[PDB]
């Protein structure tokens, strides 16, 4: 064939040579992720190697949208799609889909280990949210933002990553609002509630306050204990928040002990920020200030993203192109609660991931 | 002001 293989742990790769000499890099749950250098391309390249392409009725419905949108969404600040393949010859033989993607040099995690100064922290905090909105110009959601999904560039560029759970709208609370992953969800999904666009915009927080702190903001030994460390912070959400939750879970929750809270400037006393200069946009304060807008319980009064690229912190970036730009495009195939069958999925995986390379 | 166009990743 043109293809080949590698020992990769207790799995193999089997790509075309033009990927050459992989290793390890990812250990995530759509699949492992190769680090590659691509011959014909000249430039080092990310792979992702799809687990059961179709095990369940579940694994389908994301390894297709992670397809179908990491097509039809581009933007200088999402994470563009190189190629995709499969080395199986034909339906009856396939079974496995690979990714390529571009390849940057880190994750989040690693900005979270070090000090920015508010240029840099601004500025990725600018990318970050140029990113999300270019997703939600078309009504699609990631629901699982955090720093194992984003990515950095030695030359300080920011890139989106991962679309499994990526979806639109929100018809509810899903189906296992245990998908998300935990210290980031947003209280509407933790109380089970269905979710906005904004969303995210509370992942973006979680996110930023890890990167202020350097440590996770709301930690939480289990699904539950998750609430219990969000309230011991922000205080008790009020009773008109309270009255939007499901009659079980308002229950519990108003069950809890009155936490109060504790004021931002405390959550965040001034050091923990970059050292400020005497600019004005680029100060703690702002700084601050945009935190306390994403990190609200009641998502009705939680700033949506634009008024996020537009808040003093984030402004001294701001440019039409990157954040006004084009609404991508999804055809209408891709439907986030459609359900077919383990096979029926099997012909749709391969009709697309044919047309694709 | 201008954009960061470094960033240290060790
Ligand atoms: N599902 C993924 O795409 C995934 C899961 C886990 C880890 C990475 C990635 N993807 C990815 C894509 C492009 N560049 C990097 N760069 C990179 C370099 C070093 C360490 C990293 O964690 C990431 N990583």
């Amino acid at each position: 064939n043109n293809f080949y293989s590698v020992e990769i742990g207790d799995s193999t790769f089997t790509v075309l040579k033009r990927y050459q000499n992989l290793k390890p890099i990812g250990s995530g749950a759509q699949g492992i992720v190769c680090a590659a250098y691509d011959a014909i391309l000249e430039r080092n390249v990310a792979i992702k190697k799809l687990s059961r392409p179709f095990q369940n009725q579940t694994h389908a419905k994301r390894a297709y949208r992670e397809l179908v949108l990491m097509k039809c969404v581009n933007h200088k600040n999402i994470i563009g799609l190189l190629n995709v393949f499969t080395p199986q010859k034909s339906l009856e033989e396939f079974q496995d889909v690979y990714i390529v993607m571009e390849l940057m040099d880190a994750n989040l995690c690693q900005v979270i280990q070090m000090e920015l100064d508010h240029e840099r922290m601004s500025y990725l905090l600018y990318q970050m949210l140029c990113g999300i909105k270019h997703l939600h110009s078309a009504g699609i959601i990631h629901r699982d933002l955090k720093p194992s999904n984003i990515v950095v560039k030695s030359d300080c560029t920011l890139k989106i990553l991962d679309f499994g759970l990526a979806r639109t709208a929100g018809t509810s609370f899903m189906m296992e609002p245990e998908v998300v992953t935990r210290y980031y969800r947003a209280p509407e999904v933790i109380l089970g509630m269905g979710y906005k666009e904004n969303v995210d915009l509370w992942s973006v927080g979680c996110i930023m306050g890890e990167m202020v702190c350097h440590k996770i903001l709301f930690p939480g030994r289990d699904y539950i204990d998750q609430w219990n460390k969000v309230i011991e912070q922000l205080g008790t959400p009020c009773p008109e928040f309270m009255k939007k939750l499901q009659p079980t879970v308002r229950t519990y929750v108003e069950n809890r002990p009155k936490y109060a809270g504790y004021s931002f400037e405390k959550l965040f006393p001034d050091v923990l920020f970059p050292a400020d200069s005497e600019h004005n946009k680029l100060k703690a304060s702002q700084a601050r200030d945009l935190l306390s807008k994403m990190l609200v319980i009641d998502a009705s009064k939680r700033i949506s993203v634009d008024e996020a690229l537009q808040h003093p912190y984030i402004n001294v970036w701001y440019d039409p192109s990157e954040a006004e730009a084009p609404p991508p495009k999804i055809p209408d195939k891709q439907l986030d609660e459609r359900e077919h069958t383990i096979e029926e999925w099997k012909e749709l995986i391969y009709k697309e991931v044919m047309d694709l390379e | 002001p201008k954009r960061p166009t470094t960033l240290n990743l060790f």
